[PDB]
């Protein structure tokens, strides 16, 4: 273990980005109960005011505080990102593993089915199902829908990983000394592939947030009175040209979240890959 | 060459012929178009419900419904919208508007990205590499709908500062060109700058990272050292021997690059107000329209698969290990 | 004026730690027509010294000193000026042919460009004729047809032949050959030596050849320099060196070379330990941690290469004690072949008329079969108790697949396999798994065969744990096995990446030995190890045979090791066993043409027999 | 920027001499939907923008001044006159020179044919409004070739409203056969008689162009052509910053500051009689069919904060509209809102008494949750009303669900059919306020899209129209209005502030308020 954390902790940018990402995630939940105004509380005396002594980040056209709104947007949009990345990596792991294990016709049917699923861009397929996930309170169905169409390219990397390792030599030596197959699995493959499945999760977080916020921007994702960073940017853009903060603050927060996720991904990959 | 290409053409035909089927089933399960009718207040008399169900085919089971749809689509009749307009009248113009955006975006984008990535890999860890890799990270981290609006705000401020409308960004063409053809083309170019730049940045930021990885892998091979040992200069070796070899991996990724640009064009067409296929997708999903969306998934699959066959031709032409054995 | 003169050349690379000083101030000279050899094991700095003279080191390398070619100094020149000497005056041959040629140009084109870039007036339609003529001169068959081939249509031998031609193009004044015959079989290697000799004859050039073995040096070279720890430590004519090496290091490096003139059971003379890390050396002689004659006087200041005999120099201060003495004497090793015990005439493995085929099919997306590669062709072979069988052949000869088919212990397509009186066809899983306790295998790659993230105790214990022995006892077993193979108790916690290559192969041997088997399958165990380390492992294998009564299947491409280990030999050609019998008969009196040729191709480290 | 947003007695156009104006050019103007039908007397084509095109193209009987006063249009008619009050009858007179674009003389038959169509006497014409053509006992010719005499069996003080104000005269060709009326004008209008006529249509780029009528017998216009383009909300102000949009209205503070800060644009202000509202579907099958629920919901919507949000920075002290028939600044205005004054606690008591118990976040009866579907045109100005209403209804426990829909076919495909539970849109009136009563609020009214009413309202309406003294007629109209409030028919929200942004070179064009444009006079100021 010690060597990988030593490699990562020397990567100052990556450790800094991971720190910032965790502090954002914690703040999105820990901070709101301390603020003077919540989301869904409207001050009709202070419509479209700039930042000041009572509205830390000003208000939007409805009189909503913009700080509280963005904390709520971060909540929803970062929770969906994490959950989608985890589930997507899980599906990718299982499909890739079974294909790269069996080889032969079963692999050539599972990789051809993945190739078929990639035929029409994923965003289109997600947006076709979205009328059914719209207008329900539980985010579960949106998370399931985003994960079910995100695992496909990761399946290919996992297929490689497995196919290469299935013919590595330490794996060979094992069979020649009486180790049972379950002992091979809990003993060798899990310790050796887990480190790269974690890279899959780290890289999928950014794509998951991108997908959710784009879908929300078009009006297909999260529905008012709930909010997402995509919802906030879509609401603010029609005002940005006259009053800029209502678009620049949510947008800068979203771009910062994505930059931190990508820095963490690349740095962690460079920490594992020699 | 013309064995590998033939065998992979048959594969793409089968992929499209099943993509259309499965996304028509997905569309026909996800959408319930008669909901508006069935929720009208003086509840529509059944005759209307049955009549409109028939006119849209909702009275047939999925398999027969799709058989009928293809039976007409292969004849060029893509059916009617939920409001009763034919789909075929829009489709040609929409495809034109969309392809003119995608082509310029992808051509300029991938060429720029390849050059930037090769330069970074050649000058690894020098200042120019540091700057270009972080800029690529930024451009890859901003969502398309943020980039488009940032550029629009920027143009607005330019116009105000310079004192004249320097950039135009609404629609594809202005009302009138006052005769002449040279201008009839010029105005369209002016309109096309910002929409296509929005896509070119995304493409360049992706392909620079991919090309940097591929070129760094090529610099790990011995044949660069062999080439220089013959008397070539460092830069002629890098270009003629390294960069041509590094280009081969890029030919395989272009299909997925185009799949990304097809997604970006939805946002670009909406934000800049271009009447193409991407805007039609949003309209069709919003109104629960099966036929609009069926036409659009066939287009979006076909454009991605033709990217694949062009990439297949280029990968055979570049690499001899598929030409001869 | 000397063709090449190097003075006080030094090279250092930079890393996250201290800069590793790969070359530490060497000097030498090369004359027209002369062949100079630089000899040394891995980590010795030879390759850096080559690429410094050619000027193709990685950009993270610093270079100092002087390099003069025909009187003009080469260090510090811009590439626009250096590339007027590369190719036109210095021609170079590189180590690994698998990557040496660019994959998207035909080989005739790649040679034609070589002549074109210094003779720009010549015109493509003349350069291509010269390219075909060079492919002819280098001995590639059907040269005008193969001139159209792309590199992936060539074998390793053909690929290396094509690099020799890109180099003798023009007529380089100096030839620099960077380990040119590693990763090549012995027959191809003999042919490459012929080609290089012929190239020297036609150009008249001098040759600087860099090798890690003494066989090529005894055969090809005229002078030799021995590199150790980044400096030249002895130099002489090859006759003088072989017969009169005055330096403890060369005493060893020349006693650890296996020999066909030795009999089975002869122990080699190894050199203990491993080479120093060239980042931050200790004071005094670098060989002091391994020197068997080391005295504290040699730790006060690093010795200098000094004159000892006519044209002979050595960098040791105690050389008077080395004169005339054998390596066995100086290292106090009893090399004699000890009396073999009377093992019983019973047979522990027998293979009768075994056959297997690999299909040859064309097409990537869909496959069409167009022929059959008969990888194993009716082989009959057997192993007596307590003895070694040596299976030898070149790449693609099917020796390896034969071994690994035997170890899978399953019914073959035709023929039949017997192990300890049991036939693999009457063997259900309850019996097959119990039979695995009796034979295990040692693999050629210590990087791949050991789990990267499992400590040595866990690795050596794994057969014992999986076979169900208890935690109380397996600890004792591991502690004893580490002693048996000569590692220290205190290495169990260390992870595999922290060891040397020799140590990792000793771990593999311990792991295979874990159940006390009666047969061990040795799949190229000692290839790609330094020769002084190979000698130690060969001694270990022999000693374990006498200690425990083991039996070995030994499979290798080289024959020099096999003469020491093998009681019986079977030689394989393209899946067929074509000679078989006692080792002294097979190696003393071959009667098959292929076998006689294969034995003739083996490089011999004695230069006196150059008739 | 700030003023009161009530109907005044002035206008805001660059009044200039047409002769001094530039002798050519074109005027570019926006649309939100390419017209689905061009017969403005038919519900499909009775839209404010379709009419806004028609202004330059069809005749009118009277001209409306900046205070709402009337005068005869001597360019089309010589002398319209009220010949006798008691068996009420009036005479129209078309000018001795007057012709349609096809060559036909404009004749008493055209008055009669239009009157017959919009009489409502035959259901085959699916008219947008019956107006008073249902009050004309008969229509006949007089002594002269073109003299037209119209007799009313029943009184009608809005008799100036026929063929004037927001109303017009159509050729008999397109109003005599039901077939011609309903289906004769789906693609371009029929004959025309205005100073301009439509001469190019483009369903491909979504544009329409008018050009001067070469047969025109009035004043020679100071423009050659008028060009209409179809755009969405975000295409109206950014394209206004470009030479694309010549003029466009201003709906939010964002739009006002953009139009103020850009160069070559001026803000023009004259409040018109148009207003904006929620309308409730009280027809069989709609969850709001029960008037008790409609009143309970109405008490839970705070219209004052809706006004203050929606008109922020566009009005000095913004207030809601509290009257249906007359808007603020018209004579006879009054406040009749009391019955549904915002009081969410009594609304909670009412929803309890109606059995919609609190369960979860929202309320339920018989396991059915109380969700209201809200239908509106998707624009930044319209979303604010929806979001405030949704927020204040969530507090009382009613889910209100937003259905934002684009402009194409909005009325035809959703409003006309009745595909809503609550709908947002606005009414654009004119100087004849009682003309709206039988159109909208009567239980059989043509524009009663919610199908709400009862005999008391119809009786009071008739009683209001059956009188010849405005002083008392207005009081009766306010009684009608109070009954409309007591029903829970619809909720007026705001009155249009009249802010329009125009290109500073334009003259005799801008915000007219009550006034009509003189379509011969518009032009561009010489550089
Ligand atoms: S100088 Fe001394 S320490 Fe060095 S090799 Fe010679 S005897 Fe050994």
């Amino acid at each position: 273990r010690t060597l990988v954390v030593r490699r990562f902790l020397r990567n100052r940018a990556a450790v800094a980005s991971l720190a910032a990402l965790l502090l954002l995630f914690v703040s999105a939940y820990a901070l709101p109960p301390l603020l003077p105004y919540s989301y869904d509380d409207l001050d009709f005396n202070a419509l479209l005011q700039p930042p000041g002594t009572k509205h830390w980040l000003g208000t939007n056209a409805l009189g909503q505080d913009l700080l509280a709104q963005t904390l709520r947007g971060m909540q929803k949009s970062m929770l969906i990102g994490v959950c989608v990345a985890v589930i997507s990596t899980g599906i990718a792991a299982t499909v890739g593993a079974i294909s790269g294990y069996f080889g032969g016709w079963r692999d050539r049917t599972l990789m051809w089915v993945v190739d078929l699923l990639l035929v029409v861009p994923s965003f289109i397929l997600i947006a076709i199902v979205t009328p059914r996930t719209k207008n329900s309170a539980n985010i579960m169905f949106l998370v399931l829908l985003l994960a079910g169409f995100g695992w496909m390219i990761s399946s290919r990397m996992v297929r490689g990983m497995t196919m290469s390792l299935r013919e590595r030599e330490f794996i060979r030596a094992a069979r020649y000394m009486g180790v049972s197959s379950r002992r091979i699995i809990v003993g060798h493959v899990v310790p050796n592939v887990a480190s790269i499945l974690i890279i899959d999760a780290a890289l999928n977080v950014a794509a998951a947030i991108l997908a959710e916020t784009g879908l929300s921007f078009l009006g297909f994702g999260i529905q008012p009175p709930d909010v997402s960073l995509g919802t906030l940017i879509a609401d603010g853009t029609a005002s940005a040209t006259a009053f800029p903060w209502v678009f620049l603050f949510p947008a800068s927060i979203l771009v910062l979240i994505l930059v931190c996720a990508n820095l963490t991904g690349d740095g962690l990959r460079d920490a594992l890959d020699p | 060459m013309t064995r590998y290409l033939a065998r992979r053409l048959l594969n793409y035909l089968v992929l499209l012929a099943l993509a259309s089927f499965l996304t028509y089933c997905l569309t026909s399960l996800a959408f319930s178009p008669l909901e508006s009718l069935m929720q009208r207040s003086p509840r529509p008399p059944q005759a209307v419900i049955d009549a409109k169900a028939h006119d849209l085919g909702l009275d047939r089971p999925i398999l027969a419904r799709y058989a009928n749809w293809v039976s007409h689509a292969v004849r060029g009749d893509f059916g009617t919208t939920i409001t009763g307009q034919p789909v075929g009248t829009e489709l040609g113009r929409r495809i034109g508007v969309s392809l003119r955006l995608l082509v310029v975006g992808s051509v300029f984008g991938t060429v720029a990205g390849v050059v930037i990535g090769a330069w970074g890999a050649i000058r690894q860890y020098r200042l120019s590499d540091r700057v270009m890799t972080t800029l690529a990270l930024l451009v890859l981290s901003t969502p398309t709908f943020v980039v488009a609006n940032l550029l629009i705000l920027g143009a607005l401020r330019v116009n105000w500062a310079v004192g004249i409308q320097l950039f135009d960004y609404t629609g594809e063409t202005s009302p009138g060109v006052a005769g002449g053809v040279w201008d009839r083309l010029g105005d369209r170019l002016q309109h096309l700058i910002l929409p296509s730049l929005t896509l070119a940045l995304a493409a360049a930021a992706g392909f620079s990272r991919y090309q940097r990885n591929a070129m760094l892998d090529v610099l790990g091979q011995d044949f660069i050292r062999t080439a220089r040992a013959k008397g070539l200069t460092r830069r002629r070796a890098l270009l003629k021997h390294g960069l041509r070899t590094a280009l081969i991996p890029m030919a395989t990724l272009f299909a997925y690059g185009v799949a990304g640009l097809v997604t970006g064009a939805v946002f670009v067409e909406k934000i800049f107000g271009w009447h193409g296929m991407g805007e039609w997708m949003v309209r069709g999903i919003s109104t629960q329209d099966t036929n609009i969306v069926a036409a659009i998934t066939v287009f979006s699959g076909a454009v991605v698969l033709l990217a694949g066959l062009l990439s297949d031709v280029i990968y055979a032409a570049l690499d001899p290990r598929v030409r001869v054995s | 004026s000397p063709l090449l003169e190097v003075t006080d050349l030094a090279v250092t690379f930079r890393t996250d730690g201290d800069p590793v000083t790969a070359v530490r101030g060497i000097s030498y000279r090369v004359e027209p027509g002369e062949v100079v050899a630089m000899v040394g094991e891995s980590g010795s700095g030879k390759s850096a010294a080559a690429m410094a003279v050619v000027g193709l080191l990685p950009e993270y390398a610093q270079v100092r000193g002087s390099v003069r070619l025909q009187g003009t100094e080469l260090l510090g020149l811009a590439d626009n000026a250096m590339s007027r000497f590369r190719g036109k005056a210095i021609g170079t041959v590189f180590q690994d042919p698998m990557s040496a040629l660019t994959p998207v140009y035909t080989v005739g084109d790649q040679i034609a460009e070589a002549i074109e870039v210094h003779q720009p007036r010549v015109g493509k339609k003349a350069a291509r004729r010269r390219a075909v003529e060079l492919l002819d001169l280098v001995g590639i068959s059907q040269p005008q047809r193969r001139s159209r081939a792309f590199p992936h249509e060539l074998s390793g031998g053909e690929r290396q032949r094509v690099v020799i031609a890109i180099a003798i193009a023009n007529d380089p004044d100096l030839l620099i050959c960077d380990e040119p015959t590693t990763a090549l079989d012995v027959t191809v290697q003999a042919q490459i030596l012929d080609v290089l000799k012929a190239a020297r004859d036609v150009t008249g050039a001098g040759v600087l050849i860099i090798t890690h073995d003494l066989g090529v040096v005894a055969e090809f070279a005229d002078r030799a320099l021995v590199m150790y720890a980044g400096r030249v430590v002895e130099s002489a004519g090859v006759n003088d060196l072989y017969r009169d090496r005055r330096m403890p290091y060369t005493v060893g490096l020349l006693g650890s070379v296996p020999r066909l003139d030795a009999a089975q059971g002869t122990r080699l003379v190894p050199i203990p330990g491993a080479p120093p890390s060239l980042a931050g050396l200790a004071p005094g002689c670098p060989f002091a941690p391994r020197c068997p004659l080391v005295i504290d006087e040699c730790l006060t200041a690093e010795p200098e290469l000094l004159d000892v005999a006519t044209d002979h120099r050595a960098a040791c201060i105690r050389t008077e004690l080395v004169t005339g003495r054998s390596a066995a004497d100086i290292y106090r090793v009893k090399t004699e072949a000890r009396p073999a015990a009377l093992g019983d005439a019973s047979v522990v493995v027998r293979v009768r008329h075994l056959v297997k085929t690999y299909r040859l099919a064309k097409g990537v997306v869909l496959r069409r079969a167009i022929g059959e590669v008969r990888a194993v062709d009716g082989i009959s072979l057997e192993l007596r108790q307590g003895r070694t069988l040596g299976i030898v052949g070149e790449s693609g000869s099917g020796k390896s697949t034969t071994l690994h088919e035997i170890l899978e212990l399953a019914a073959p397509q035709s023929g039949s396999i017997e192990v300890l009186g049991t036939d693999v066809a009457t063997l259900g899983t309850a019996e097959r798994r119990s039979l695995r306790r009796d034979i295990q295998v040692v693999f050629q790659d210590p990087v791949a065969s050991l789990d990267p993230r499992l400590p040595v105790f866990d690795l050596i214990a794994e057969p014992l744990q999986a076979n169900g022995f208890g935690k109380n006892e397996t600890h004792a077993r591991v502690a004893e096995l580490l002693d048996i193979v000569g590692l220290r108790h205190g290495d169990a916690s260390r992870y595999p990446a922290e060891f040397s290559g020799g140590q990792k192969q000793r771990i593999g041997i311990a792991r295979a030995l874990a159940l006390q088997p009666k047969i061990l399958a040795l799949d190229e165990p000692v290839s790609a190890l330094d020769v002084s380390i190979q000698a130690g492992i060969i001694n270990l294998l022999l000693d374990l045979q006498e200690q425990f009564g083991l039996s070995y299947l030994f499979v290798s491409h080289d024959l020099s090791v096999v003469k020491h280990l093998a009681h019986q030999v079977a030689v394989m050609l393209a899946g067929t066993v074509v000679e078989q019998g006692d080792s002294e008969e097979v190696f003393g009196n071959p009667k098959h043409e292929y076998t006689r040729r294969l034995l003739g191709a083996v490089p011999q480290p004695d230069p006196a027999r150059r008739g | 920027a700030d003023r009161r947003a009530a109907v005044g007695t002035t206008s805001d156009i660059n009044q200039q001499d047409p002769a001094t104006l530039q002798d050519g050019g074109n005027l570019r103007l926006s649309l939100t939907d390419f017209p689905p039908n061009f017969n403005i007397l038919h519900i499909d084509g009775n839209n404010a923008e379709v009419a806004a095109m028609m202004k330059a193209t069809l005749p009118r009987a009277f001209i409306i001044g900046p205070d709402g006063s009337t005068t005869v249009d001597t360019n089309y008619f010589t002398s319209i006159e009220l010949t006798r009050t008691a068996p009420q009858v009036v005479t129209y007179t078309i000018n001795p020179e007057a012709v349609w674009s096809d060559g036909t003389p404009i004749t008493w038959r055209d008055i009669a044919s239009q009157i017959h169509a919009i009489s409502g006497a035959d259901k085959a014409f699916e008219i947008a409004s019956s107006s008073g053509a249902e009050r004309v006992a008969s229509v006949t010719r007089g002594v002269d070739d073109r003299q037209a005499v119209v007799t009313f069996a029943k009184p009608y003080a809005e008799w100036r409203g026929m063929f004037a104000g927001n109303g017009m005269l159509l050729p008999a060709s397109m109003t005599a056969t039901p077939e011609a009326f309903n289906k004769g004008q789906l693609d371009g209008p029929g004959p025309s008689a205005g100073p301009f006529v439509v001469s190019a249509l483009d369903r491909t780029a979504q544009r329409i162009v008018l050009t001067r009528n070469p047969r025109w017998w009035g004043a020679r216009p100071r423009l050659d052509s008028i060009t209409y383009l179809v755009l969405d909300d975000a295409a109206r102000l950014p394209a206004l910053q470009n030479n694309t949009i010549d003029a466009t209205g201003v709906g939010t503070l964002d739009q006002l500051t953009i139009a103020a800060r850009t160069k070559g644009i001026s803000i023009r202000r004259a409040p018109g009689p148009s207003w904006y509202h929620f309308t409730l579907n009280g027809a069989p099958g709609s969850i709001l069919a029960d008037k008790a629920l409609r009143l309970a919901i109405a008490k839970g919507i705070d219209r004052y904060t809706i006004a203050r949000v929606a008109q922020y920075g566009l009005t000095s002290d913004p207030v809601p509209l509290n009257n249906h028939v007359f808007v603020a600044g018209q004579d006879g205005y009054q406040d009749n809102s009391g019955v549904v004054a915002y009081n969410p606690e009594q609304a909670k008591r009412e929803l309890d008494a109606l059995g919609w118990r609190r369960s979860g976040a929202f309320r339920e009866k018989d396991g059915r949750q109380l969700v209201i579907r809200d239908l509106f045109y998707d624009a930044q100005s319209t979303r604010q009303f929806a979001q405030i209403a949704q927020h204040t209804l969530a507090q009382i426990g009613v889910k209100l669900e937003l259905q934002a829909k684009s402009g194409s076919g909005f009325f035809s495909d959703y409003v006309n059919v009745g595909a809503f539970d609550i709908a947002q849109f606005g009414w654009v009136g004119d100087a004849f306020p009682l003309s709206s009563l039988t159109q909208i609020y009567a239980s059989d009214g043509e524009s009663n899209f919610g199908k709400i009413g009862s005999p008391q309202i119809d009786a009071a309406i008739e009683r209001t129209l059956a009188e010849l003294d405005p002083g008392k007629a207005r009081a009766l109209a306010n009684q009608v209005d109070e009954l409309i409030w007591a029903e829970g028919f619809s909720l007026p929200l705001t009155q249009s502030p009249g802010t329009v942004a125009v290109r500073s070179t334009l003259a005799n064009f801008g915000a007219t308020g009550l006034a009509d444009l003189d379509y011969t006079a518009i032009g561009f100021m010489r550089r």
